[PDB]
Formats: structure tokens, sequence, C-alpha cells
């Protein structure tokens, strides 16, 4: 969607492997704030909003 | 701004008590070896106060 | 203690491309690359130009296209910035920062402020 019409999705009740995303080299923008970009596999949250 | 004061932000393990870590090797944050060359998953370990 | 000693830049009148130097010490310089970034009075800092260690590709804002050039020398372990057709708008602090891909709020030196005097 457009920048003003940014699309929102909810993710829950699954397992997220952020290692594949982080180690991809196909993305030029990787900025994690609040938690380290790595060691994300050790954190479990109630919901994720994309 | 006075940015002459630096500090260590990336390290593989926590320092032991009264340790002086002066190594400036580029920190590796991914599977790909860094080999002392900056790039993806290769971050300089120093950061300034300012 | 890494010291990014930056050479001062005197006042230069328009008519000749300005040459500025910026040195680094206290760490292995051939590993990481260096970056030129400018802060002008009345506005926040902005990234100017970057040079890769191995590929040696100069990347800088298109707004400064065709007038800014970089030259790095590991033997002397320093950077040199050349600006052609210098205009008064160039008046600012062209400081240096150890270049990381983001190059945002990273390590930097005091630098020297240069203003083009008509």
């Amino acid at each position: 969607a457009s920048v003003y019409a940014w699309n929102r999705k909810r993710i829950s009740n699954c397992v997220a492997d952020y290692s594949v995303l982080y180690n991809s080299a196909s993305f030029s923008t990787f900025k994690c704030y609040g938690v380290s970009p790595t060691k994300l596999n050790d954190l479990c949250f109630t919901n994720v909003y994309a | 701004g006075n940015y002459n004061y630096l500090y260590r932000l990336f390290r593989k393990s926590n320092l032991k008590p009264f340790e002086r870590d002066i190594s400036t090797e580029i920190y590796q944050a991914g599977s790909t070896p860094c080999n002392g060359v900056e790039g993806f998953n290769c971050y300089f370990p120093l950061q300034s106060y300012g | 203690q890494v010291q990014l000693v930056e050479t001062g830049g005197g006042l230069v009148q328009p008519g000749g491309s300005l040459r500025l130097s910026c040195a680094a010490s206290g760490f292995t310089f051939s590993s990481v690359y260096m970056n030129w970034v400018r802060q002008a009075p009345g506005k926040g800092p902005e990234w100017v130009s970057r040079i890769s260690p191995n590929s040696g590709n100069i990347g800088y804002t298109d707004s400064v296209k065709g007038r800014f050039t970089i030259s790095r020398d590991n033997a002397k372990n320093t950077l040199y910035l050349q600006m052609n057709n210098l205009k008064p708008e160039d008046t600012a602090l062209y400081y240096c920062a150890i270049g990381l891909n983001l190059s945002s709020s990273s390590v930097r030196g005091q630098g020297t402020q240069v203003t083009v005097s008509s």
C-alpha cells in the first residue's frame, strides 16, 4: 500500500526465525531499537505488528 | 559537541572484573567472517559520547 | 585511545578548488574506511561523502555531484577532500567520522569549520 496507507498485519501463535532475515544480505536497512538485532531468537512476545 | 570520549558498544563476551579491553578489531555480528573488513555484519566496536 | 586529529582549514577565496586534510591515528586504518560529513550553522549534520576500503567507490549526495572528491592514503593514513567551484554555501564544519554503513551518530572528531570568503 501507499506510505499514507501503510498496511498493518498481526502475527501471533507461531515461531519467528529472525536469523534468516538478518543474515540475508538482500536488505540495505536493518535497524533494531529496543533489542539487539541478533539474539532475537531468545525473546518471546505476545504479538507482532508488521 | 565534544566527541573525543569513546566507549565500547560491541563485544563477544562480558568483561571480567577490572579488565582493560583495548582491542579495536571490527566486531562480527553474522555468520559471514569479517576478516578485518567493514561491511554487513561487520560493525566498528567504538561509539562516541558527543 | 583513537584520536581523529583533523588539520585546520584556513579562509580561501573563490577561484581555486579547496584542498583539506583530515588524519586518523590510534587504530588500524586499512580495515575500516573513513567518511566526510558536514554540519552547517543553523542546521543539523548531514552525510557528505564516503569511500570504500577495497572497492574504493566514492559515494556522496547527488546535490554535491560533480564538485566534491576524496583521496585516501593509507601510507600517510589520512583523507583529503577537494572541492571545485566552491560557493559561499559551502561555509560549514566538514568534519570526519569513521565510516559505518549507516554513518549515523557514529564516532567523529572535532574537525575545523571553513567558510568561503568572497
